[PDB]
C-alpha cells in the first residue's frame, strides 16, 4: 500500500549539483506514474525504452531516481547517446538506458538577484565518465602540455566551474531542475509496481 | 538594449602609447568578463587579450605581453586596453566583448561569450603625415556612367555621397587600394540615363575625417 | 594553439542547404560557437556552445558539436544573408578564429557593363594620369580586365577593386585604375581596357582618344 516517495524527489527544497547528483533508491513501494504525465509542470518528458502508455502497467525490480541541476542548455544531453561537458564529466547515460527523464524549469527557486553560486558542474576531466558514475574529485587538472603541482595557473583549473543563476539571464543559462528516473530489471521478483498492473 | 560603445583609437607612429575604451550599457558590467580582439583590414579576427570580473586575471595574448595591459572600472562601467610600445603592425579595427563561461575568470557561468559590438578602428599608421585627398572628375563621353577619382589620401576612413545623398539609386561605392606611394585610392560611381546628363546636375560630396576635408566636386562632360 | 580548418569560398542560389565544417587542432575542441560577419560591420554570435541558437536570428542555422569535427548548417538561404562566418574556440586562452567563408548567393548569369574614364586635365597638372575602367552589375565576380594602352599589355600599373555582392540584384561590381604619369601619357595616344566574363562570348574593348 506504501506509495513511492516521489513527493520526496521533485519536491525536495535543496537539490545537489550536477557532477554530484543525487539518488534515492526506490523499492518496494507502489508507482503512481499518473502524477507525473497528468501535469504540465514538467518542461522536458521523454521516456527512453519504455511505453508511452503501459506507464502504470509496468512492473520493475528497482527503480532509482537520480536527481540534480543543469541549466537551461544543457538538458538535450540529458539522453541516451549524447557528446557534451555534462554528458561527458558529469552525468553519462548509458546507449541502453531504460527509464524516463523528467526537466522542469526552477529559475524562481534556484536563482536569486547579486548571486546563487551554489551549484557546481565539472569542466575538466581527462576521462569522459561511464554510464552511473558519479565523480566528485577535487584535484586540480592538467589542460596543457605542462605538468602541474596543484596551481591553478594558466592549464591548470579547478575542475568545478560555479553556476551563475540570476533571474535576469537567458533562457538557456536558467537552473532546470531535473529527475532521471532508471528503471532497473535484475532476474528476480519486482518490488516497484504500478496500481493497475 | 546593450551597447559596447568604443571610442580612442586614432593615427599614431609606431613606438608610442594609446589606450582604447570599451564603454559599456544596460546589462551589468561588474559580472561579466571583457575580451580584446582585432580585425586587420581584409584579414580575418585575431584574439588580443582579456579580464576576469575584476578578479585579477589578465591571461594576454603572445606577442603582446607585456605591451598591452587590460583594464576596467566597474564601478564606471567601462573597459580599457592601454597600449605601449607600437608594432606597426597592429594596424587593425579593435572589438570589445562580453564573457560568461571562461574558468577562472567571471565566477559563475552567465549567457555566451564574444557578443561583439565592436568598434573603433585603430591605424597604427606611419611617420608618413596624414594626407587630405585630390578628387578629380570621371567625366563621361558619347545607362551612362559618372564618377569621382578620390586618390592620394591617408587614412582609410574617407566616405562620398552623391549630390545632398538623396542620389542613392545606381550609385557603387569601391573599396580602396594602397598604392606604390602607401597612399590609397578610391573610385565611386553612378549610373544615370543620358536623358538626364544636360538636365540634371551631378556632385560628389568626399568626405574625409582624420584630414578634415571635405570637397563638393562636379562632373561635367568632356 | 589551434589552426581551425575551414571550407570557404561557397555558392548557393536562393534557398538552399550549405554546410561548413571546422575540424579543430590537436586537443580536441568542445564547444565552438559561430559568427557572421556582414561587410563594415562587426561580427555576431549566431549559435552558441556548438549548438543552441540564441535568440533574434531567424532559426535557419544549426549546428552540432562531436569532439574534433564540427558542422554548420544553413537552411532556406536568404538573399540578405552574404557574409563572412567564423568558427571560434575557447578550452584554451589563446582563443584561434577558422578562415571565414565568404557566402554569395547563386544567380542567373549577368553580363557586365563597361565604361572607360581619361585621367581629368586638372590631374594633369600634378603630372600623374589616371585611367580607370568600370564593371558594373555582374555576375558572378570571375571576370578578367587587360589594359590595352596602343594594344600593348601594360602589367603592374593598374590596382582593381571589387565591390561585395549587391542586396537587391545581387551583381558584383569592380573598377580597375590604370596609373600613369604626364610623360608616358602624351605619347602614346589610344587607352583601352578589354573584358573578358563568363557571360561573354568574345572580348569587349572600350576604348578612347586623347
Ligand atoms: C510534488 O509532488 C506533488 C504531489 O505529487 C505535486 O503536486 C501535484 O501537482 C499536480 C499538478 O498540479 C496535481 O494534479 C496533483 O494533484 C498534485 N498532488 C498533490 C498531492 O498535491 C507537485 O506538483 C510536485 N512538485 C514538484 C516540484 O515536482
Amino acid at each position: 500500500t506504501n506509495l513511492c516517495p516521489f513527493g520526496e524527489v521533485f519536491n525536495a527544497t535543496r537539490f545537489a549539483s550536477v557532477y554530484a547528483w543525487n539518488r534515492k533508491r526506490i523499492s518496494n513501494c507502489v508507482a503512481d506514474y499518473s502524477v507525473l504525465y497528468n501535469s504540465a509542470s514538467f518542461s522536458t518528458f521523454k521516456c527512453y525504452g519504455v511505453s508511452p502508455t503501459k506507464l502504470n502497467d509496468l512492473c520493475f525490480t528497482n527503480v532509482y531516481a537520480d536527481s540534480f541541476v543543469i541549466r537551461g542548455d544543457e538538458v538535450r544531453q540529458i539522453a541516451p547517446g549524447q557528446t557534451g561537458k555534462i554528458a561527458d564529466y558529469n552525468y553519462k547515460l548509458p546507449d541502453d538506458f531504460t527509464g524516463c527523464v523528467i526537466a522542469w524549469n526552477s529559475n524562481n527557486l534556484d536563482s536569486k538577484v547579486g548571486g546563487n553560486y551554489n551549484y557546481l558542474y565539472r569542466l575538466f576531466r581527462k576521462s569522459n565518465l561511464k554510464p552511473f558514475e558519479r565523480d566528485i574529485s577535487t584535484e586540480i587538472y592538467q589542460a596543457g602540455s605542462t605538468p602541474c603541482n596543484g596551481v591553478e595557473g594558466f592549464n591548470c583549473y579547478f575542475p568545478l566551474q560555479s553556476y551563475g543563476f540570476q533571474p535576469t539571464n537567458g533562457v538557456g543559462y536558467q537552473p532546470y531542475r531535473v529527475v532521471v528516473l532508471s528503471f532497473e530489471l535484475l532476474h528476480a521478483p519486482a518490488t516497484v509496481c504500478g496500481p493497475g498492473s | 538594449e546593450v551597447q559596447l560603445v568604443e571610442s580612442g583609437g586614432g593615427v599614431v607612429q609606431p613606438g608610442r602609447s594609446l589606450r582604447l575604451s570599451c564603454a559599456a550599457s544596460g546589462f551589468t558590467f561588474s559580472s561579466y568578463a571583457m575580451h580584446w580582439v582585432r580585425q586587420a583590414p581584409g584579414k580575418g579576427l585575431e584574439w588580443v587579450a582579456v579580464l576576469s570580473y575584476d578578479g585579477s586575471n589578465k591571461y594576454n595574448a603572445d606577442s603582446v605581453k607585456g605591451r598591452f595591459t587590460i583594464s576596467r572600472d566597474n564601478s564606471k562601467n567601462t573597459l580599457y586596453l592601454q597600449m605601449n610600445s607600437l608594432r606597426v603592425e597592429d594596424t587593425a579595427m579593435y572589438y570589445c566583448a562580453r564573457d560568461g563561461v571562461s574558468v577562472t575568470m567571471v565566477r559563475g557561468v552567465i549567457g555566451p561569450l564574444c557578443d561583439y559590438w565592436g568598434q573603433g578602428t585603430l591605424v597604427t599608421v606611419s611617420s608618413a603625415s596624414t594626407k587630405g585627398p585630390s578628387v578629380f572628375p570621371l567625366a563621361p563621353s558619347s545607362t551612362a556612367a559618372l564618377g569621382c577619382l578620390v586618390k592620394d589620401y591617408f587614412p582609410e576612413p574617407v566616405t562620398v555621397s552623391w549630390n545632398s545623398g538623396a542620389l542613392t539609386s545606381g550609385v557603387h561605392t569601391f573599396p580602396a587600394v594602397l598604392q606604390s606611394s602607401g597612399l590609397y585610392s578610391l573610385s565611386s560611381v553612378v549610373t544615370v540615363p543620358s536623358s538626364s546628363l544636360g538636365t540634371q546636375t551631378y556632385i560628389c560630396n568626399v568626405n574625409h575625417k582624420p584630414s578634415n576635408t571635405k570637397v563638393d566636386k562636379r562632373v561635367e562632360p568632356k | 594553439i589551434q589552426m581551425t580548418q575551414s571550407p570557404s569560398s561557397l555558392s548557393a542560389s536562393v534557398g538552399d542547404r550549405v554546410t561548413i565544417t571546422c575540424q579543430t587542432s590537436q586537443d580536441i575542441s568542445n564547444y565552438l560557437n559561430w559568427y557572421q560577419q556582414k561587410p563594415g560591420k562587426a561580427p555576431k554570435l549566431l549559435i552558441y556552445d556548438a549548438s543552441n541558437l540564441e535568440t533574434g536570428v531567424p532559426s535557419r542555422f544549426s549546428g552540432s558539436g562531436s569532439g574534433t569535427d564540427f558542422t554548420f548548417t544553413i537552411s532556406s538561404l536568404q538573399p540578405e544573408d552574404i557574409a563572412t562566418y567564423y568558427c571560434q574556440q575557447y578550452d584554451n586562452l589563446p582563443l584561434t578564429f577558422g578562415g571565414g567563408t565568404k557566402v554569395d548567393i547563386k544567380r542567373t548569369v549577368a553580363a557586365p557593363s563597361v565604361f572607360i574614364f581619361p585621367p581629368s586635365d586638372e590631374q594633369l597638372k600634378s603630372g600623374t594620369a589616371s585611367v580607370v575602367c568600370l564593371l558594373n552589375n555582374f555576375y558572378p565576380r570571375e571576370a578578367k580586365v587587360q589594359w590595352k594602352v596602343d594594344n600593348a599589355l601594360q602589367s603592374g600599373n593598374s590596382q582593381e577593386s571589387v565591390t561585395e555582392q549587391d542586396s537587391k540584384d545581387s551583381t558584383y561590381s569592380l573598377s580597375s585604375t590604370l596609373t600613369l604619369s604626364k610623360a608616358d601619357y602624351e605619347k602614346h595616344k589610344v587607352y583601352a581596357c578589354e573584358v573578358t566574363h563568363q557571360g561573354l562570348s568574345s572580348p569587349v574593348t572600350k576604348s578612347f582618344n586623347r
